[PDB]
């Protein structure tokens, strides 16, 4: 039981990332002229976090 | 509020209120209000589909 | 009051209550005061939105 829970473990270690950006976007329907702010967040220690279209 | 969630309450509360039944301006801001009053509920909904999510 | 949004909320509402069945006084002053209410759930749409991010 302890060597299947270090293999439980190994297993849940592969899993753990570290730098992951993540965009989000209120009112994804939009009109023609409506702003539909979106707002990024990069966990990167500097960067310049543009978007591009 | 939410626009085109809006304007499809707007719509939805002109084809319901039908218009033969209805002058038009209190048929416009009946929708009107009745589309309000959608949002400000809808804005509640949005907070506790979050939290059941 | 957000501004743009209070600009683009009351072309809206002069849009959906449309000018040929409205009074241009009693017009202006029922999309001034849906924008404004518009603008006072924007608010709360605003802090439900940072929350939910």
């Amino acid at each position: 039981i302890l060597n299947s829970l270090s293999k439980e473990l190994e297993k849940l270690n592969q899993q753990s990332e570290v730098n992951s950006i993540q965009i989000f976007s209120d009112k994804l329907e939009v009109l023609k002229d409506a702003p539909a702010r979106l707002w990024g967040f990069s966990t990167l220690s500097n960067a310049k976090e543009g978007f591009y279209n | 509020m939410d626009t085109t969630r809006f304007i499809r309450n707007f719509i939805l509360f002109k084809d319901a209120l039908q218009k033969q039944n209805f002058n038009n301006k209190d048929l416009n801001t009946t929708s009107m209000q009745a589309a309000l009053q959608s949002e400000q509920l809808a804005l509640s909904e949005e907070s506790q589909y979050l939290q059941s999510e």
